[PDB]
DNA sequence: CCAGTCCGTTAAGGATTGCGCCACAT
DNA sequence: GATGTGGCGCAATCCTTAACGGACTG
């Protein structure tokens, strides 16, 4: 029930064309963010993992000295 | 041959043999000078000839060159080609080396055979059918066209 | 080139269908890359809790035991 | 030339992408 | 109201890979 070929309608498809050229390069721009994150987060992951085993390594010796005490 | 065939040339022997046939060569070389009666009817029956199908293998024709070469073996092309109506024998031994052969694996590709070949072109270097002497199901077509895109 | 011929016809309705495809498939990693970095964000969460945890405990002992009277 | 092999290079088509209109969400 | 998003169909472009066209060997 609108005019196409208005001069307003010109002007509204400009803005939402800008829109979405904003919405799409922000888009593949937050998609990029994330793969990247992926990659530090399994890299941080594994680097833990090592952490806690180390730490629950250091915490049975340290349990077993205990018990191995003169008594 | 004696130069290179021109459109012209290619043109007027499509008109001459469609006329005469494909028994006059003696004749039809006399309209074509620089031309032999014999590079006239290679120059047709090899390429000009409309009849040479050259484009995809119909389950048809694939099916076909299997049984025979089930049968035959791997060899006398040009005898196989003529059960294949349009084709020639060097088309039907390669789509059989590369597509119908049995032992050829569409399967992806891995790293190791990825390593090997990495390994080997930088030894070899474009060796592709001897870098497929180290690839058990693998025709140096693939091999080729894998590193050719990927290892770009 | 002419859009009503039945050639151009079928090249649409091909690529249409390849375009369909192309973006089909570049959601679905779009997404699967998403939940592994939200499994990876819980996992981070539940890997550094428990290294807070032994490190408290381990710490904790230590002090336990170089307080042993003897 | 034939009958086999190799290999570089093509090219028909699917796979990507950017573009703009649009309906609908924030 | 205004600006953001997700679909969709074009149409130019890119990439993959069958198999084409030369060049070589016996
Ligand atoms: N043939």
């Amino acid at each position: 029930t609108v005019d196409k070929h208005s001069d307003e309608y010109k002007i509204r498809r400009e803005r939402n064309n800008i829109a979405v050229r904003k919405s799409r390069d922000k888009a593949k721009m937050r998609n990029l963010e994330t793969q990247h994150k992926v990659l530090e987060l399994t890299a941080e992951n594994e680097r833990l993992q090592k952490k806690v085993e180390q730490l629950s390594r250091e915490l049975s010796t340290l349990r077993n000295l205990f018990k191995q005490l003169p008594e | 041959g004696k130069t290179r065939w021109t459109r012209e040339e290619d043109e007027k022997l499509k008109k001459l043999v469609e006329q005469n046939g494909t028994d006059d060569w003696k004749v039809i070389a006399n309209y074509l000078p620089n031309r032999t009666d014999v590079q006239c009817q290679h120059r047709w029956q090899k390429v000009l000839n409309p009849e040479l199908i050259k484009g995809p293998w119909t389950k048809e024709e694939d099916q076909r060159v299997i049984k025979l070469v089930q049968k035959y073996g791997p060899k006398r092309w040009s005898v196989i080609a003529k059960h294949l109506k349009g084709r020639i024998g060097k088309q039907c031994r390669e789509r059989w080396h590369n597509h119908l052969n049995p032992e050829v694996k569409k399967t992806s590709w891995t790293e190791e055979e990825d390593r090997i070949i990495y390994q080997a072109h930088k030894r070899l270097g474009n060796r592709w059918a001897e870098i497929a002497k180290l690839l058990p199901g693998r025709t140096d077509n693939a091999i080729k066209n894998h590193w050719n895109s990927t290892m770009r």
